[PDB]
């Protein structure tokens, strides 16, 4: 029995280096040779109480690329749960009895975990709970800064955007240094800094981080460059406007850029990657969204097989 | 007998004595740890004299033996409280809470977002001394907290 | 061709003994040795016109599990039909051009036999008409008593509630009707109590029934104690507080019920039973739900098939 | 200071002795009517031994008199029980709880649609019927109740 | 001062009998000779939290039939004030340092008397507070009846619909029942009876009641027939319809009434009361509503002037 | 004429010391000897293109003690005007035609000077303007410091709370800064900072301030405590939560106040100001928000009356 099987996927702090060098090296395999039948009979329930499509569609394919069948709700506009007062710990208790996995996204934090309690020997796999974590994010974020840039330690990743409310960023920064001698730099406006309880971890390990305010500072050196969207929202219009909407990649930035460099966006992107970033050989955003499909693959692949073909 | 302390006050013989408590804990903790929930003698003393130690509380529990982890659930709130146990008229064990690894059931997320606030869960927090104070981590939301703000709610 | 071959499932009280019978030993067998390519290349439609997410998930799961394709929409909150006038007539004439069978849901009383009329030789299974019929959730209920009680007959079955619009109680007390020697026991506020039309045609079939006013008073006898969810607002704030919320059920007073006593619910449920029964023995209310899988394959399986194999 | 021992305790000087008390029924009363946030000696004795009742409760509070109508509101939870006024060592005082005529602050309005959840105002309820069982009526929503309704939440 | 100057006008149940009269005789001076600046300078609040705009629009012409001024609000689905979060504690606090008195109809029962703990001097007249009382509309009900019979004692009153859940029916029952000799018939389906207590009280009182089925069988020996809304919702479609051959009036049921017997509804009457009915003389829905306005302002004149010299 | 005869009131930064203390002296004598027909005739038009029904209320209490008419509307998810097409522009123009003075609050900052350029000579004031100014809050927070301190100069004002985004903080430092001596201590969350221009000035007129971290740490020496909303949205639930055993006020805090000390808030006040505050002596948002009555009734006289003999 591989280690990941029938284990829940709820956190990334939960997952080991080991763990996380096996899910990489599996869809490393099944993107080079298919294995279309694997989950064949396996019926995934995929519930999005708060809806996310990009997401949705990304694990659905998944999901039927190895030949599973999926049943399944998208809310926030409503499909009828919770109705009458029926709490999560029941919907998880009746969906539980039929199905044979459980994606899940939903707004508050702790929902996944809590639907572990609750759900027997069926896997749970979190697809976002509120601001805590999205490990399936950052496995497809690592595998494309493993496939691209060959190793996933002595890395120079450049951090730009909203580090403070990010919850993507924070959990690829924690599984960045579950790894060696990576070394990161972060470009925040100062209302949306990282937080010291991600700096602290950082120094706690003896890893190097510094601040910087242009990624021109930076640029020669940086293997990934990972942007965030700034909302606009957690600024003013004035605010954003004013000065602080120079956290913006342009081609002409890139000139200096390493052959090697990538640029990844977890997406929606809207202002901050020009254009005209995406005909360069650096843009890799949307590689990375299709590298989603293997990174999530192998997770329900490893989840639901006691041993695995290959 | 006297200067005073005793005059006829509960000697027991089998039992826990919580002595130390250091006043106003020695209500909390009747509630939020469920000792009066016992068929079984309690006594309990309130702003109990202490030249001893300033003033405290004294719950006196028979014929019950509370401890190991249930002592040190007690140090977040009574950190130097002793707990004695007693099985024949006199002090068997002197034991002191020492925080513990763990502190299930009795605090609350401060995290409103939390789903423990909604749900039949309980509460669970991973402890931390970060040298200034003590941390806690709901296992939910995993959102770490200095005690100060868990315990003032 | 076994008797349900190609038959509407509209309503408990076209199916007889026999008929009920004959689902619920198939359900028992799909359940035994499953047989997940029975319904390939079919393609069913799952219509909810009203939302219902436990039952939806639940049917097209049992679809999935025989190999089928669904299609389909779940409504309530726009998905476009009736746009513009469309009748529901015209809808199931342009459905039925297409799939194998329809699966509906609809809010008003009578809209899946009158899709009937139209469908052709699709058959349509109703999985709920406004306040009149829900066969599918009476069959699994049915096969749930006989997987536990091992018997259909000589029933002492508790019903506990608003009875007055529960419109699964009306169905299992005329499913129930159909066997030998029960004896129910109603147990409503004065509100919420049991129509007199079930009643009057419980006297015409000489079974036996009484009014009590708490579980107490029969928790002894008691085979099954089916409980449903008094709504609140058949009743004001006050009224439903004053007095008559006392049809909740913890595990205090299970003390004296029988070793085989079973505690069943439609489900949601919100206040009526409390979480502490849920460790019980007796608890069997998800279990419940899980067999609607079975109950509901079934029916599609008898429905869609010619001849058995087994 | 008078030769206490446990199964009955013995002399507070000056202050109240709730005796009484039905089993379980104490704590309750502690917390409920806040006798806990003071600063004098309380002495409590839980599950105690006596005249027949067999099993009781009891609560020594000293130098703090509260009577007449707080008495009265010991009447829904401890009814039997007989507030002993104690002055230099002397049971100066005994009375029971009667039936109040308003109940302040420890009940709660069952009727969820009640302004009295929701806000900066303590619940009230007129009380009436002796013994044979007693109804409640929310100050502010006019709804009357069993009190063993508004007593269980 | 006049016995209500300065008072808050909550409940019918804090109002003596001798109250109810002194404001039914200040309503027929000022419906006589009108006093059209007896309020000048006054600002009221018409504070609606929950829209009825009937309710509005006669109280905020009463308003301006006494020459005050207006300032206030409605809320189907809309703006700010008691918030969630702003405590309705809080609005009254800020409000009643701007108004000379607040009406206030609000969703919630006691809100009116939660205002009274927080207006300081400033009064606080009740126009509805959830299903407890609406003591002005027993006003001009008791108006309309003393005007058209003469008399508010040794009255022969039925009250027919949902007897359970009027509001106006519970208030009206406790007011008539101040003065002396009332008998009263109840003619309502037995699933929406009066409530015990206001039968409680009745007999408590020595007044004599007697419930019927149908108002064809009081028709003869009634004065007032107080016709109520009966309220779809908690009811069935099919049980709304079940009713005899009704409970709704036309006029060849009138057929037989006395020549003094007049038919109330606080409205709006959507089915229970035929068009035919309207032209009939003992039709007095209409001028019931018009006598709202004399109601209200004799409420208002009393409450906010020392002595009324009309 | 007076100084502000026929002037536009829009932004705080427009009004001299002089204007402000003229609008000061008013209000006292309004307070004092109220003159209710002053405006007798003049039609005021409250257009609340974004709702604010406490400043709604204030403002047309305001309109009608002074005797003056109404006309307007409130917008929350409503009617037609500034429709979108309409322009504001356009609205104006045409209301500028029917009224004599126009109160606005529109929810895009410079909305009410855009106003000034259309409206002929019919002077608008200002209710709020996005994010910009709100010069009738700064008006009466100004008479309530008056009032209670008996100066406006040499004041030890504490402000706490949403400083970088609280509109009221921004201009009540505006304004208190024309008068000499004042001493400002401003206790933020250092994420809702003030911001640097408010800084930057206070420094260029050498006023004194300084940054302290919670509110015990100026208790002592302070005069007035201007206690702010502190704005959930644009911050975490868990670090809205996190801030040390808080920014909240309660009456064991204020055990060290000056005597003369109070206790001001624009309100809404949901958490912040505990409810035993309300009972001390330094409590005084109620009666600031009185004040507002007297603030307006004072600006509205000015405005449109050319010189004032009370
Ligand atoms: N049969 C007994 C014996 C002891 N005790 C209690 O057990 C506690 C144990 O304290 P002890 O070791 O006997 O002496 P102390 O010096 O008071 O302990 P400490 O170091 O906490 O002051 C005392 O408070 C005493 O009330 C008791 O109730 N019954
Ligand atoms: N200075 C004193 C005197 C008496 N007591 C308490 O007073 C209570 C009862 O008063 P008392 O009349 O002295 O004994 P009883 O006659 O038993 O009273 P009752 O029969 O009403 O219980 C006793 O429980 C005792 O604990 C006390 O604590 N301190
Ligand atoms: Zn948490
Ligand atoms: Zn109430």
């Amino acid at each position: 029995a591989n280690p990941l099987y029938q284990k829940h996927i709820i956190s990334i702090n939960d997952l080991s280096r080991d763990d996380l060098n096996l899910v990489l090296a599996t869809a490393a395999k099944l993107k080079a040779n298919p294995q279309p039948e694997l989950l064949k009979h396996k019926v995934i329930a995929s519930c999005f109480f708060e809806a996310s499509t990009r997401t949705r569609l990304s694990f659905e394919t998944s999901m039927h690329r190895l030949g599973a069948s999926v049943v399944g709700f998208s809310d926030s506009a409503n499909t009828s749960l919770g109705k009458k007062g029926e709490t999560l710990a029941d919907t998880i208790s009746v969906i539980s009895t039929y199905v044979d996995a459980i994606v899940m996204r939903h707004p508050q934090e702790g929902a996944a975990r809590l639907a572990t309690e609750f759900s027997g020997n069926v896997p749970v796999l979190n697809a976002g709970d509120g601001s805590n974590q999205h490990p399936t994010q950052t496995l497809l974020d690592l595998f494309t800064i493993q496939e691209t840039q060959g190793r996933l330690d002595n890395l120079h990743v450049a951090m730009v955007g909203d580090l403070k409310y990010g919850r993507t960023v924070h959990s690829l920064t924690q599984a960045l240094a579950k790894f060696d001698g990576n070394r990161f730099y972060f470009i925040a406006p100062d209302a949306l800094a990282m937080p010291q309880y991600i700096l602290d971890m950082l120094d706690e390990k003896g890893i190097a981080w510094s601040l910087h305010s242009s990624i021109e500072e930076v640029m020669a050196e940086v293997d990934i460059l990972y942007m965030t969207r700034v909302q606009k929202e957690r600024l003013d219009p004035s605010e954003y406007a004013n000065v602080k909407a120079q956290f913006v990649l342009r081609a002409s930035d890139l000139h200096n850029a390493k052959a090697n460099m990538k640029v990844l966006h977890p997406l929606p992107r809207v202002d901050e990657i020009a254009t005209d970033v995406d005909k360069t050989p650096h843009a890799w955003y949307f590689q990375q969204a299709g590298n989603g499909i293997f990174a999530r693959q192998a997770l329900l692949a490893l989840v639901l097989n006691r041993d695995l073909v290959l | 007998m006297t200067h005073d302390n005793k005059l006829q006050v509960e000697a027991i013989k089998r039992g826990t004595v919580i002595d130390h408590i250091p006043a106003q804990i020695g209500f909390k903790l009747l509630s939020l740890f469920k000792l009066t929930e016992t068929d079984q003698r309690i006594t309990i003393g309130l702003n109990l004299p202490s030249g001893e130690m300033g003033r405290k509380d004294l719950i006196k529990i028979e014929n019950t033996f509370l401890s190991e982890d249930q002592v040190d659930q007690l140090a977040l709130y009574a950190p130097q409280a002793t707990v004695n146990r007693i099985d024949n008229y006199e002090v068997v064990g002197k034991s002191r809470p020492s925080l513990p690894e763990r502190i299930d059931n009795v605090l609350v997320c401060p995290n409103s977002n939390c789903i423990s606030h909604a749900e039949p869960v309980s509460s669970s927090f991973a402890v931390r001394k970060r040298a200034n104070d003590i941390a806690l981590k709901c296992k939910y939301c995993e959102k770490e907290f200095s005690h100060n703000v868990v315990l003032a709610n």
